[PDB]
RNA sequence: UGUCCUACGCCGGCAGGCGCGGGUAACCCGUUGAACCCCAUUCGUGAUGGGGAUCGGGGAUUGCAAUUAUUCCCC
């Protein structure tokens, strides 16, 4: 699951 | 939503001095010292994203390496695409997040997975 | 008439050991009011033999790195001891003193002889200054073990180590390091 | 009767201080006696629940011995270690506001006057009322 | 001194147990969100002599302390002492309890995770802040 | 009819005036048992306690006293205080008394005369 | 195994403090604290209490050992 | 050591602000008013009040900017 306008960079984190 | 005993339309409306004591002590010193031309243009560039929206439909991003900011109650609602040093990020303006910076929200760093070492 | 504290007299020890005579030296004119002295006694050698046996015993508590400066707490600690000895024993506490000293002091010492390999020691005669020394040495490290982790205190501690080596038995940690060393010695050979 | 406070044992005149300071009665005593701390290297309050009236009588018997002193200079006499925490100690000085308010109240009764010099020192009165209660406590060491 | 006969070993204070034959002081330190300095000072308000121990108390004197201890504003206790100064909800100047600490440290987790801010993702990996 | 002499220790020195008086030595405005150290109060009267409380009836001795640390600092103030005596007793009083004094003294402790020539080094 | 000291007097301990106690020669708190497994601070405090009864003699106080001695 | 080093007073829990003076320096800081150490109180052999990290809130300086805690202060 990714939310709608985070960028890979920050989806790293998540 | 609350923030201090105060609910966001009140804090929308109100005046610019008596933010002074309802922030944190940095926050407070950052509005002491003044805002300079950047981000006031940016601050700008916010309302002209604000106003020339659909009403159901989300105002448009403005995209921005200013991570400097104090977020003001303004810009509740607001499309703010963030730079890192790298790429941009896509956030939304909660209004639980008054009290911080936007430098938060672009974390300039991958987290570390570690793997076997080599020679060492 | 010179006493130590003022309260303390230094006419009445008698010296049971002939070998330690010459270096115990706190009998007529060695003694001192207080054992602090700040006087030079390792500028040459064989002169810490001359210096009061009771400055010797302050000199050598303190030793551990914690109290490594401290010496009217080091001197505060023996008038503790010689009170809580006089009011338990009785006598003098000087002569307990130097009765814990002889007693405690090692007589043969196993000593490396030979090369680097061969660990079969020989043993061999202990000098009288250094048997004072080592005699003072482990009443000191008695009084550190003994008083770790406890509510048992520091000075009691010397004092209740000091009256063990000198009546002989085997509770004081100068005793039992002297009789091990002892057996060591005559069983090396 | 011709006795002096350094020829006084000094705890001893300063208890005896505290205790004249308990028996006249007056003194501008502050609400926060029970909630503040008394030095930013302190760690805890003072145990004392009765501290004010004995930190101004070492005030007092500083005053005395040693005159031309303002406020930062008590509050550099009380510092000791600062405990910087794993960090190595250093030397800190007092608080502040302490000191000045025992020095307020303390000339409010009229022992402690302000210096043309700048800095401040002791009445005649002051030096009367010391050296009085140095011979009761010389009466009270060398009778006993 | 003597034997009290209406002493408690044990006492039960906000689902908190208390060791009574400790010192007053720092068997209210003993539970959480109170320390040795906290402790001086609601005592020192309550009028309440700091010798006496733990399991050596009667139950109006525990009322009274827990009452101060409850209300700090109410009962002239400064606002730089508590643990909580501003709050992001209501913003008000409050003591924080045991199970309030709990139950805060929690809550200001979770919005630290929904603002998706770098201090609530570093807690989420489990890694250092400061 | 008064003698100034000075004690040296590391950096602690004490200057003792010695005068004809009526048997009072003051150490700085403060008497020899109210100073601080009094663990190490004896050492500070070991001239006074071993040379006994006969000859000093008519000794009046002012110590100003600055630097050092406190254990250097009453030493120094010691030995100032026995340099005094035998200067007072060398210039006003006859050769054989001050020579008397200076035996014992020297038989006690020889640091109660000359001082420690050690210091610290840079 | 953990040393369990209690706080507060009991009826055999104050039997023990008013009778056993002056027979011992040397008094310090740590021998008070060791010989019947009572905290140091209560022992002391009684200590003081059978000093203002006046039934043992003081020796030397101090900060760290304070001695006393058994009556006669 | 010093033109940023600070003397004094006030507002101050408290870091610190406010009004004022000196010092381009054996002068003013500064008798450099140090710390262990000493003297009295409490704690009493247990992860303890030892030891203080790691976190949570506020406050104040430094700086165009402290968010990835600059620094310090209060629980």
């Amino acid at each position: 699951k990714v939310p709608k306008g985070t960028s890979s960079y920050q989806a790293e984190w998540i | 939503f609350t923030y201090r005993g105060v609910d966001l339309d009140q804090l929308l409306d109100m005046s610019y001095e008596q933010l002074m004591q309802l922030y944190s002590a940095r926050q407070r010193r950052r509005l002491n010292r003044g805002l300079r031309r950047k981000q006031h243009s940016l601050l700008k560039r916010l309302r002209k994203a604000k106003k020339e929206a659909p009403p159901m439909e989300k105002p448009e991003v403005v995209k921005t390496h200013l991570r400097d900011m104090i977020i003001l109650p303004e810009m509740v609602g607001s499309m703010v695409g963030v730079y890192n040093g790298k790429t941009f990020n896509q956030v939304e303006i909660k209004p639980e997040m008054i009290g911080h910076y936007l430098g938060e929200f672009s974390i300039t760093y991958k987290p570390v997975k570690h793997g076997r070492p080599g020679i060492g | 008439d010179i006493k130590l504290f003022g309260k303390w007299s230094t006419d009445d020890v008698q010296i049971n050991d002939i070998s330690l005579q010459d270096y115990i030296a706190v009998k007529e004119k060695y003694a001192k009011y207080l054992p602090h002295s700040a006087g030079r006694y390792a500028a040459k050698r064989f002169r810490k033999a001359q210096c009061p046996i009771v400055e010797r015993l302050t000199n050598s508590m303190m030793m551990h790195g914690r109290n490594n400066g401290k010496k009217l707490m080091t001197v505060r600690i023996v008038k503790h001891a010689f009170e809580i000895i006089h009011l338990l024993t009785g006598e003098n506490p000087l002569q307990v003193l130097v009765n814990a000293i002889i007693n405690s002091g090692p007589r043969e010492d196993s000593t490396r002889i030979g090369r680097a390999g061969t660990v079969r020691r020989q043993a061999v005669d202990v000098s009288p200054l250094r048997r004072v020394n080592q005699a003072i040495w482990l009443l000191c490290t008695g009084a550190r073990e003994a008083a770790f982790r406890n509510i048992k205190t520091i000075a009691e501690c010397l004092a209740d180590e000091l009256i063990n080596a000198a009546k002989g038995s085997s509770n004081s940690y100068a005793i039992k390091k002297k009789d091990e060393l002892e057996r060591v010695a005559k069983s090396n050979r | 009767p011709g006795v002096t406070v350094k020829d006084v044992n000094q705890q001893e005149f300063v208890r005896a201080l505290a205790a004249f300071l308990k028996k006249s009665g007056k003194l501008k005593v502050p609400e926060w006696v029970d909630t503040v701390k008394l030095a930013k290297h302190k760690e805890l309050a003072p145990y004392d629940e009765n501290w004010f009236y004995t930190r101004a009588a070492s005030t007092a018997r500083h005053l005395y011995l040693r005159g031309g002193a303002g406020v930062g200079s008590m509050t550099k006499i009380y510092g000791g270690r600062q405990r910087n925490g794993v960090m190595p100690s250093h030397f800190s000085r007092g608080s502040k506001s302490v000191a000045r308010r025992v020095l307020q109240a303390l000339e409010g009764l009229k022992m402690v006057e302000k210096d043309q010099d700048g800095g401040r020192k002791l009445t005649p009165q002051g030096q009367r009322d010391l050296d009085r209660i140095a011979g009761q406590v010389a009466a009270a060491n060398k009778k006993h | 001194l003597v034997i009290p006969e209406k002493f408690q070993h044990i006492l039960r204070v906000l689902n908190t147990n208390i060791d009574g034959r400790r010192k007053i002081a720092f068997a209210i330190t003993a539970i959480k969100g109170v320390g040795r300095r906290y402790a001086h000072v609601v005592l020192r308000k309550a009028d309440i002599d700091l010798t006496k121990r733990a399991g050596e108390l009667t139950e109006d004197e525990v009322e009274r302390v827990i009452t101060i201890m409850q209300n700090p504003r109410q009962y002239k206790i400064p606002d730089w002492f508590l643990n909580r100064q501003k709050d992001v909800k209501d913003g008000k100047y409050s003591q924080v309890l045991a199970n309030g600490l709990d139950n805060k440290l929690r809550e200001d987790l979770e919005r630290l995770k929904k603002i998706r801010a770098h201090r609530g993702l570093r807690h989420f990996w489990g890694l250092r802040v400061r | 009819q008064s003698v100034q002499v000075f004690g040296r220790k590391k950096t602690a020195t004490a200057v003792a005036h010695c005068k004809r008086g009526n048997g009072l030595i003051k150490v700085n405005g403060r008497p020899l048992e109210m100073i601080e150290p009094r663990t190490l109060q004896y050492k500070l009267l070991e001239p006074v306690l071993l040379l006994g409380k006969e000859r000093f009836a008519g000794v009046d001795i002012r110590v100003r006293v600055k630097g050092g640390g406190h254990v250097a600092q009453i030493y120094a103030i010691r030995q100032s205080i026995s340099k005094a005596l035998v200067a007072y007793y060398q210039k006003y009083v006859d050769e054989a008394s001050k020579k008397e004094i200076k035996d014992i003294l020297i038989q006690y402790d020889r640091t109660l005369l000359v001082a420690d020539p050690r210091r610290c080094e840079s | 195994d953990k040393l369990n000291n209690l706080v507060l007097f009991d009826k055999a301990t104050y039997d023990k403090l008013c009778k056993e106690v002056p027979n011992y020669k040397l008094i310090t708190p740590a021998v008070v604290s060791e010989r019947l497994k009572i905290r140091g601070s209560l022992a002391r405090a009684a200590l003081q209490e059978l000093l203002s009864k006046g039934l043992i003699k003081l020796v030397s106080k101090h900060r760290a050992q304070v001695i006393y001695t058994r009556n006669t």
